């Protein structure tokens, strides 16, 4: 027994994305579904319901002329159509296993995996790679953080690796924020002893990107007597 | 609407319920019934043979609009109340 | 109809943690409960007040009483470190309400403060027309962080965005937070700071255009 969904969907703000849910193992249409969606980090929001016995249809309210649901008896499969997207629409869709009763809402016993919809203006693009150095002087007694900031690429994913994959111990790529813009940005940190030469790797495939990018202090290894910051 | 009356007898099995309220009828105990809908006579038939109380007494008036083992009338009336939730969600409002 | 749930509780392994439901005679509604990892579909935990679906462990049980649904987990796990959500149907407006959902935290190892630092615009993205500050957060159990950004003691709230905090190799968590600025906006403010709240305390990061 499962509902099986497709695949994640890359969207521009105004479109629309009709999200499939396909049923197996039980008797579809003796059965209803509800669709719930989650925006990245956030709650569970009901979209709206519909039986496969007959076609009816019931729509949250912050839904209602936005979405249509549709079922396909033949095949056992219910869609969501969901139209004039905005960047607020990005997130999980999951459809949900509901009673077929148009009076009670019920317990979601069967849930699909969901499927993304990012909704963005971005067109494919490479990343910017930019050095990440701390402002203050390295001081001796104190581990020294070393990055790189990968900003503005679209679509995910990018890899980062340090010194070609040799360095490994103490570094932390950070996964990617999804800005206003529609572009991803996204940091690699390697802490370190105060001091060898640090090379950030970076691999944005969609857009045949391969950067090499040197990353060294400011000041160099501790030294009291530098004119430089202590304290940012 | 025709499932205001279930609604509201729903509503009073929880006011008299409530944590904060003293354990109903003191603890008095009586027959247990098999809760398979249509049982609103039964339940009656347990209630009214408690005397006194009085916190059941809306319930009694409401049950009365629908018609070989004890536990207390706390467990009753919670067991009773899960039930009816259930007739609700389904439809039976008689 | 409104559901109310605690935005988090915490509990220590092996203890019994509890997740409140609150509503308006929540009592005279079925409540069920949904367990939720991150990357995963909800799983149904408890429906109808109080049952199990098969194959969740027993020690998951539900109330439901007055304005006050609870559902409650003993011998905690780590494997039960997750969001939960609360459900009714409603006749109303909203026939489906979910609860704003309880991130339930299993205090696996001692309470750490963060280590923060905030790196300034580098040289190359200001040669770009560009300015970014880049908060980074490290080494904090357990991993939930609030970020505020000032901007010569005025908060900033546009241009802002921080990563839910992430597994470090050490165990512990880390977390990184985005200021995106132009170069004029930069130049024009004598600091920017970083304020990261953990477990009630702040840990703050100040950079000076000037300087940096």
């Amino acid at each position: 027994v499962q509902l099986v969904q497709s695949g994640a969907e890359v969207k521009k703000p105004g479109a629309s994305v009709k999200v499939s849910c396909k049923a197996s193992g039980y008797t579809f249409t003796n059965y209803g579904l509800s669709w719930v969606r989650q925006a990245p980090g956030q709650g569970l929001e009901w979209m709206g319901w519909i039986s496969a016995n007959n076609g009816d249809t019931n729509y949250g309210q912050e839904f209602q002329g936005r979405v249509t649901m549709t079922t396909d008896t033949s095949t056992s499969t219910a869609y969501m159509e969901l139209r004039s997207l905005r960047s607020d629409d990005t997130a999980v869709y999951y459809c949900a296993r509901d009673s077929s009763s148009s009076w009670a809402r019920w317990f979601f016993d069967l849930w699909g995996r969901g499927t993304l919809v990012t909704v963005s203006s971005a067109s494919t693009k490479g990343p910017s790679v930019f050095p990440l150095a701390p402002i203050s002087k390295s001081t001796s007694g104190g581990t020294a953080a070393l990055g790189c900031l990968v900003k503005d690429y679209f679509p995910e994913p990018v890899t980062v690796s340090w010194n070609s994959g040799a360095l490994t111990s103490g570094v932390h790529t950070f996964p990617a924020v999804l800005q206003s813009s529609g572009l991803y940005s996204l940091s690699s940190v390697v802490t370190v002893g105060p001091s060898q030469t640090y090379i950030c790797n970076v691999n944005h495939k969609p857009s045949n990107t391969k950067v090499d990018k040197r990353v060294e202090s400011k000041y160099g290894p501790p030294s009291p007597s530098s004119p430089a910051p202590a304290k940012n | 609407p025709p499932s205001t009356a279930l609604r509201e007898l729903i509503e009073e099995l929880v006011n008299i319920t409530q944590n904060q309220k003293a354990p109903l009828c003191n603890g008095s105990m009586v027959w247990s019934i098999n809760l398979t809908a249509g049982m609103y006579c039964a339940a009656l038939e347990s209630l009214i043979n408690v005397s006194g109380c009085s916190a059941i007494e809306k319930t009694q008036r409401m049950l009365s609009g629908f018609c070989d083992t004890k536990i207390e009338v706390a467990q009753f009336v919670k067991d009773l109340l899960l039930h009816l939730k259930k007739l609700f969600r389904e439809g039976r409002f008689n | 109809y409104v559901l109310t749930q605690p935005p988090s509780v915490s509990v220590a392994p092996g203890k019994t943690a509890r997740i409140t439901c609150g509503g308006n005679i929540i009592g005279s509604k079925l409540v069920h409960w949904y367990q939720q990892k991150p990357g995963q579909a909800p799983v149904l935990v408890i429906y109808d007040d109080g049952d199990r679906p098969s194959g969740i462990p027993e020690r998951f049980s539900g109330s439901n009483s007055g304005n006050t649904a609870t559902l409650t987990i003993s011998r905690v796990e780590a494997g039960d470190e997750a969001d939960y959500y609360c459900q009714v149907w409603d006749t109303g407006s909203d026939p489906v309400v979910f609860g704003g959902g309880t991130k339930l935290t299993v205090l696996g190892q001692p309470k750490a403060a963060p280590s923060v630092t905030l790196f300034p615009p580098s040289s190359e993205e200001l040669q770009a027309n560009k300015a970014t500050l880049v908060c980074l957060i490290s080494d904090f159990y357990p991993g939930a962080v609030t970020v505020a950004w000032k901007a010569d003691s005025s908060p900033v709230k546009a241009g802002v965005e921080t990563t839910t905090p992430s597994k470090q190799s050490n165990n512990k968590y880390a977390a990184s937070s985005y200021l995106s600025l132009t170069p004029e906006q930069w130049k024009s403010h004598r600091s920017y700071s970083c304020q990261v709240t953990h477990e009630g305390s702040t840990v703050e990061k100040t950079v000076a255009p000037t300087e940096c």
